[PDB]
RNA sequence: AGAACGAAAGUCGGAGGUUCGAAGACGAUCAGAUACCGUCGUAGUUCCGACCAUAAACGAUGCCGACUGGCGAUGCGGCGGCGUUAUUCCCAUGACCCGCCGGGCAGCUUCCGGGAAACCAAAGUCUUUGGGUUCCGGGGGGAGUAUGGUUGCAAAGCUGAAAC
RNA sequence: UUACGGCGGU
């Protein structure tokens, strides 16, 4: 009984960083999390990761480094508009130097900055800082 | 006074006033 | 230890075998599976000696990093390794704390016996924990010649040899005092250091005067 | 710490661990900084330089300082490499 | 006319370790009260927060001890919080400053965004829990000011921080725990790995291995 | 645990509208029977005639006769 | 406060056990609360053996035993000293007491 | 009711540790020593010190009690520093090992360098002392 | 919404009646004993059938799912094995011995972490706050009572206020 | 074996 695969994948990384392990095993995989973890690899909180491509939902082995603090999720995937975006940013980010709420738009998965970069808002998906 | 004997002494009461209601209909 | 000068040097393996040193207990920890080769049929677990030699050369690469020779506080509680812990500090120039250790010595700076080192070597982590959890406070690197028995909480360069037997401890201080002077310029690697490993071994009780002079009626008498 | 002018307006640069990468605090009294003194290749004698390692207070107390400093060293020019 | 006994205090009476900034980076245990008075002397203010009469019950009559809550600080971020019991009020509140200059921590002043000048606020949002009191310090926009209860307002004007939001949860009339709870937050500005501090700390030579010469050169 | 999802707000707005009854202030100001209980009935002052000066003794740690009337 | 890690009784995965009754005060307890004490007392009370074994009708006679299982209630276990008020950091053991036969 | 107090036992340890060679196993000798060597106020605690002195003149004349005075300490070097024997209890080249540990020094590759006759240790796996108290 | 099962006591009918024993009858001890103790003893403890849904029904911990220390040990299977021991003078399974793997009641340890603390490998992953979903609680008394509903042969249960 | 009580505010 797995009512979100996103929520429990990012939970397990959050369980392992505070322990401090170099590698995790995200046990189910999808194209909703490999795009997601390539927002925290392209912006450089985690590193290399293999996808163990199996014929069912595969596995992902993520080389942690030690820069990630907490990478939780907002499991009601709330819609949020662009004026509605700033009032999140002082609720679940620490400060406006860093940190990223990452959200799916029709132009793709983006950060909060890349979503306010062009002019698009969509469903919020999670956060990491 | 115990609580299992606060109930019984008022369960003895809630049959008594549930009789004098039936007396004066 | 990746050298040709710092190899295993086959002479000592005939002493590693003959004084225990691959005779642990019968209970591996979760932080010492990497220091083992296999279990015997009688429950005993041997130790791939390339692993305990590469840690021994690494620990001497931590002792030479100390500048003061009179600063490495070498300590011992258990009886096997009380004779050795003294004259190891006479062979390297350290200060020995043999036997019972007063709590409030690394961090109680009022009384007389307050000593503050930069490094400390232990015989056993579990049974001599009192300097370890006092090394919790004075942010000090610790080394311990650990057995498969012992846990590894406050150790840093845990030596996976043996600690129970009398001969297994004294070799491992003799091997260390051989090595901690040979990474200095004391012994020049080819003229072999004659100092005998029986000097460090734990001493039997008082039949000694019976037997030392029973082989000395041809010296004095 | 890199203001908009670009200059260092900050107290001090804090250390970081070599194993668990988290920041060592200013009162974390179980964080050690040890030194591993290497030798020259000809004779195995101390030459004058060394190498450095820091192990923070928690990851020492968690048990695996040595499982750290074996491996960090293992890929960093200290013993066996196989 | 003061003489120490430890390594760190013996190696400061002839003025050889400068500027407390680095004994914070090597994470030393600080021992005496005179090292902290050596560097930051004539740059503290020593104002107390509460004196309460704690007491026990004995064979006859109540042993009335006393309590001193005191916070010391500069105006550029070196605060310390002491707690001490003693049998009399004054010998608690005198000896508490020795215990208050000793648990002294740095604090990192950061920015809210638009980092146009000197730092003014906390680097992020941090917590401090002490039993049941949690103090969530929040970064603040400029020109806002210290917004808190009275007893952390005496410390956030003592860490030099100009403007910082502050909320509290618990029984915040538990003055000493709510005094230590805000101290648990301001002591971990250098425990929160802000993502601009990623590059490898070049390990320099520690003061216990560079000052080995005077360790025994003149003393021993 | 609590009931979150982006279609649920009936569940939250129907779980709320009974659970607001159980504190004193929302029950005494909206059920209406506590608007009948005070003799003022939506007021603060209301006149009355004096019947008899009758005195009550104060509660436990004191001892004095507090003076009252019988409006 | 909770006194023990168990609830005072030696059962976990059940809901009901045998009800038995105590020895001296006959009081009903569950079988896994009560303080047992098995007794293997030498029935002749061995001080009185060199006064019967002359009067035994053999030479090498196995003197019998007596197998009485006292299992007290916990109310009369403490009052007749067969257990003792223990201390809060010497509670946590299930070691049986040492013998001292001589 | 005899047991001598600590200030007797503290002051009569520094006598025996510092003036051991001037003393011996006679009471009346030691009573004049402390008469001359330590400022004692009265006679009653004077000889009561000297009672513990002769009690430890018959004690440390045999055994090493907490008596870190140099004379016995100059003799322990005959025990711990001396006995450097003629042959080691390691180097007789006649040792026995197991068939697993000869694999352990076969990847260490000293098996061609070693004489090392091998005996299999016992067989049946009778270790792990029997569980359950009786 | 609604359903099934639900200790003991209770009611009702018929067998039943050994032991124990509400009530009650005495005998004691008591200032006074309608109680602790003793003999007697009804209803009941027993069965078959038809009821009531209440318990400290307690793990005082809702169900499901994942992740995150170890160590010896245990039960039901399955796997691989030195051997011993069983018709067996040989096998095939049996027993003990040494391991590992899954499920399960549990345990000892641990500055993982949490907490008001007792203490929890969950009460962990929670101000660094959102895996789903169900119920329920808002100072204490009044009170699980007054009433209305509905249920039951009855006892009462379910739903359940306010003044003060 | 038996063994009851202790006015109110300080
Ligand atoms: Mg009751
Ligand atoms: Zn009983």
């Amino acid at each position: 009984v797995r009512m979100n695969v996103l929520a429990d994948a990012l939970k397990s990384i959050n369980n392992a960083e505070k322990r401090g392990k170099r590698q995790v095993l995200i046990r189910p995989c999808s194209k909703v999390i490999v795009r997601f973890l390539t927002v925290m690899m392209k912006h450089g909180y985690i590193g290399e990761f293999e996808i163990i491509d199996d014929h069912r939902a595969g596995k992902i082995v993520v080389n942690l480094t030690g820069r990630l603090n907490k990478c939780g999720v907002i499991s009601p995937r709330f819609d949020v508009q662009l004026k509605d975006l700033e009032k999140w940013q002082n609720n679940l980010l620490p400060s406006r130097q860093f940190g990223f709420i990452v959200l799916t738009t029709s132009a793709g998965i983006m950060d909060h900055e890349e979503a306010r970069r062009k002019h698009t808002g969509g469903k919020i998906l999670g956060f990491f800082f | 006074m115990r609580a299992k004997w606060r109930k019984k002494r008022m369960r003895r009461l809630k049959r008594k006033r549930r009789k004098m209601r039936q007396r004066s209909k | 230890g990746a050298l040709d000068v710092l190899q295993m040097k086959e002479e000592d393996v005939l002493k590693f075998l003959a004084a225990g040193t691959h005779l642990g207990g019968t209970n591996l920890d979760f932080q010492m599976e990497q220091y083992i080769y296999k279990r015997k049929s009688d429950g005993i677990y041997i130790i791939n000696l390339k692993r305990t030699w590469e840690k021994l050369l690494l620990a001497a690469r931590a002792i030479v990093a100390i500048e003061n020779p009179a600063d490495v506080s070498v300590i011992s509680s258990r009886n096997t390794g009380q004779r050795a812990v003294l004259k190891f500090a006479a062979a390297t120039g350290a200060t020995p704390i043999a036997g019972r250790f007063t709590p409030g010595t690394f961090t109680n700076q009022i009384q007389a016996a307050f000593r503050e080192p930069r490094l400390l070597v232990v015989t056993d982590p579990r049974a001599d924990h009192q300097p370890l959890t006092e090394a919790s406070y004075v942010n000090l690197p610790t080394i311990a010649l650990c057995n498969t028995d012992s846990p590894l909480r406050y150790v840093d360069i845990a030596i996976p040899c043996n600690n129970k037997g009398a001969h297994s401890v004294g070799l491992m201080w003799w091997m260390l005092a051989r090595e901690v002077l040979r990474m200095r310029g004391t012994i020049s690697r080819e003229h072999p250091w004659e100092v005998m490993p029986d000097l460090y071994f734990y001493r039997d009780p008082e039949e000694i005067e019976k037997e030392e002079q029973a082989a000395a009626e041809k010296a004095v008498t | 710490m890199q203001n908009d002018a670009g200059e260092f307006v900050d107290l001090y640069v804090p250390r970081k661990c070599s194993a668990s990468n988290r920041i060592i605090g200013a009162k974390d009294h179980a964080s050690i900084q040890m030194n591993v003194a290497e030798v020259d290749k000809v004779t195995g004698r101390f030459n004058g330089q060394f190498k450095t390692y820091a192990i923070c207070g928690a990851i020492r107390r968690m048990g695996e300082s040595d499982d750290s400093i074996l491996r960090l060293a293992k890929a960093d020019g200290i013993v066996s490499k196989n | 006319e003061w003489m120490p006994v430890t390594k760190l205090g013996r190696l400061v009476k002839d003025m050889k370790i400068k500027s407390l900034e680095e004994i914070y980076l090597f994470s030393l245990p600080i021992k005496e009260s005179e090292i902290i008075d050596f560097f930051l002397g004539a740059s503290l203010k020593d104002e107390v927060l509460k004196i309460m009469p704690v007491q026990k019950q004995t064979r006859a009559g109540q042993r009335t001890r006393f309590k001193a809550f005191v916070a010391i600080g500069d105006y550029n971020g070196h605060v310390g919080l002491g707690v001490k019991c003693s049998k009399e009020v004054a010998t608690a509140i005198r000896g508490a400053i020795i215990l208050a200059k000793l648990s002294i921590v740095p604090v990192r002043r950061g920015y809210w965004g638009n980092k146009i000048g000197k730092p003014h606020t906390v680097p992020c949002k941090v917590t401090g829990r002490c039993g049941s009191v949690l103090v969530r310090l929040i970064p603040a926009p400029r020109g806002t000011g210290i917004v808190s209860a009275p007893v952390p307002k005496k410390l956030l004007m003592m860490a030099g921080i100009d403007d910082c939001y502050t909320s509290a949860r618990g029984c915040t009339a538990t003055l000493g725990n709510f005094a230590k709870a805000t101290f648990d937050a301001i002591s971990k500005t250098y425990s929160y790995l802000t993502p601009d501090l990623w590059k490898e700390t070049v390990f320099t030579k520690s003061p216990y291995q560079e000052f080995t010469d005077h360790l025994v050169k003149t003393h021993t | 645990g609590k009931c979150r999802g982006l279609r649920t707000a009936r569940k939250l707005r129907s779980h709320r509208r009974d659970q607001k009854w159980h504190d004193k202030q929302y029950k005494k100001a909206h059920l209406g029977t506590a608007l009948k209980a005070n003799p003022f009935g939506g007021a603060s002052h209301a006149k009355g005639i004096v019947l008899e000066k009758v005195g009550v003794e104060a509660k436990q740690p004191n001892s004095a006769i507090r003076k009252c009337v019988r409006v | 406060t909770k006194k023990r890690r168990n609830n005072g009784r030696a059962k976990k995965g059940r809901g009901h056990v045998q009800p038995i009754r105590c020895t001296n005060c006959a009081r009903c307890v569950p079988k896994d609360k009560a303080i047992k004490k098995f007794v293997i007392r030498n029935i002749v009370e061995a001080a009185a053996v060199r006064d019967i074994s002359e009067a035994s009708v053999f030479d090498a006679y196995v003197l019998p035993k007596l197998y009485v299982k006292l299992h007290y209630c916990v109310s009369c276990a403490i009052h007749s000293k067969v257990v003792r008020n223990r201390s809060r950091e010497a509670r946590k053991d299930r070691t049986p007491p040492p013998r001292f036969r001589p | 009711g005899r047991v001598r107090t600590k200030t007797v036992k503290k002051a009569a340890r520094v006598i025996i540790e510092k003036y051991y060679t001037r003393l011996g196993n006679d009471f009346h000798t030691n009573k004049r020593v402390c008469e001359e060597i330590a400022i004692i106020p009265s006679k009653k605690l004077r000889n009561k010190i000297a009672g513990y002195v002769t009690h430890l003149m018959k004690r440390i004349q045999r055994g090493p009690v907490r008596g870190i005075s140099i004379k016995l300490q100059e003799e322990e070097r005959e025990r711990r520093d001396n006995y450097v024997p003629e042959v080691s209890a390691l180097d007789q080249e006649i040792i026995e090992v197991d068939p697993d540990t000869k694999e352990m020094l076969k990847l260490l590759d000293f098996g061609s360098l070693s004489n090392l006759q091998v005996t299999q240790p016992t067989v049946g796996m009778n270790f792990k002392t029997p569980r359950g108290p009786v």
